[PDB]
């Protein structure tokens, strides 16, 4: 299962 | 940035026996950036039905891909892989040697 | 089979001439690919690549699709932000790469987690082994580090890498047991190749093995030899197994002095091959 919900931008 | 030229191996899935169906593989690895063109060739002509793996990368961030197709080796037919990449001035051809 | 891992790989490549970045995501359990997403594919869904994941239901695939699309949008934003942190033209294509995942030991309990990010093929920012702090490679990434510390990104990843990632790895290992818990020991043989009347090459082959980790070593009279040897990079067969060979050049007639030693998870004791023919 992938990480969620939404990876923070750089 | 860094441009890294591809390493190339050309080989069969199974030990090659003349007249027996097999798979021909061209494994390109160690390259960056990811855009690359790879064809498999039979007596110098591009083979049409070639498939490839989904792009992934190694610990050093360099990319790798497997290109492959069904083939039937013979004593006379010559096979090879032709690769172009921003790091190459002209396409590179590596011939299949069935002992490698 | 021993320790295991689950890892996700993401690549985004900008397309300055027209359109959105190309985005490709792949997931692995050990050395087995099990899911893909490709922005250039027609489904616009996370897709199965192994038989044991096809039984997940529609809530699974919808969730995975939602999350991997969100990753793709983050990377799009990041391509833009990074062109700016680096003062680069709008004309060139650039690359973001991210990899994260978890390892479990033979007891299937958490061993380690990781999260690494790269821009143009070089390290940008990575999670340290404690899962609490970050390594930033340059001053752009140091600004990202401060932002991610304020947003508590490492707390959220840590909970995923110790929690969810391990839990679903274990579910996959169970569901995929016929293959994922099977080790395929290398099928080994040696060949011989006369170069001249006085020297010959011996090639030790390891075929059809899984996982990909393997060691091939030559010895002469019981001591390791690296001179006059050659080792190819381990390569995929295309059926899920791997291949490798190692070779040595020897004085013809002296082949019997030389031994190939093969170490692999699938071999309770290492194998020793000798040209006795």
């Amino acid at each position: 299962m992938v990480w969620g919900p939404d990876p923070l931008y750089v | 940035m860094i441009q890294r030229t591809p390493k190339i191996q050309v080989y069969s899935r199974h030990p090659a026996e003349n007249g027996k169906s097999n798979f021909l593989n061209c494994y390109v690895s160690g390259f960056h950036p990811s855009d690359i063109e790879v064809d498999l060739l039979k007596n110098g002509e591009r083979i049409e039905k070639v498939e490839h793996s989904d792009l992934s990368f190694s610990k050093d961030w360099s990319f790798y891909l497997l290109y492959y197709t069904e083939f039937t080796p013979t004593e006379k037919d010559e096979y090879a892989c032709r690769v172009n990449h921003v790091t190459l001035s002209q396409p590179k051809i590596v011939k299949w040697d069935r002992d490698m | 089979m021993g320790s295991h891992s689950m890892r996700y790989f993401f690549t985004s490549v900008s397309r300055p001439g027209r359109g959105e970045p190309r985005f490709i995501a792949v997931g692995y359990v050990d050395d087995t690919q099990f899911v893909r997403f490709d922005s250039d594919a027609a489904s616009q869904r996370m897709e199965p690549r192994a038989p044991w994941i096809e039984q997940e239901g529609p809530e699974y695939w919808d969730g995975e699709t939602r999350k991997v699309k969100a990753h793709s949008q983050t990377h799009r934003v990041d391509l833009g932000t990074l062109r700016g942190y680096y003062n680069q033209s709008e004309a060139g294509s650039h690359t973001v790469q991210r990899m994260y995942g978890c390892d479990v030991g033979s007891d299937w309990r958490f061993l380690r987690g990781y999260h690494q990010y790269a821009y143009d093929g070089k390290d940008y920012i990575a999670l340290k082994e404690d899962l609490r702090s970050w390594t930033a490679a340059d001053m752009a990434a140091q600004t990202t580090k401060h932002k991610w510390e304020a947003a508590h990104v490492a707390e959220q990843l840590r909970a995923y890498l110790e929690g969810t990632c391990v839990e679903w790895l274990r579910r996959y290992l169970e569901n995929g047991k016929e293959t994922l818990q099977r080790t395929d020991a290398p099928k080994t043989h040696m060949t011989h190749h006369a170069v001249s009347d006085h020297e010959a090459t011996l090639r030790c082959w390891a075929l059809s093995f899984y996982p990909a980790e393997i060691t091939l070593t030559w010895q002469r009279d019981g001591e390791d030899q690296t001179q006059d040897t050659e080792l190819v990079e381990t390569r995929p067969a295309g059926d899920g197994t791997f291949q490798k060979w190692a070779a040595v050049v020897v004085p013809s007639g002296q082949e019997q002095r030389y031994t190939c030693h093969v170490q692999h998870e699938g071999l309770p004791k290492p194998l020793t091959l000798r040209w006795e023919p």
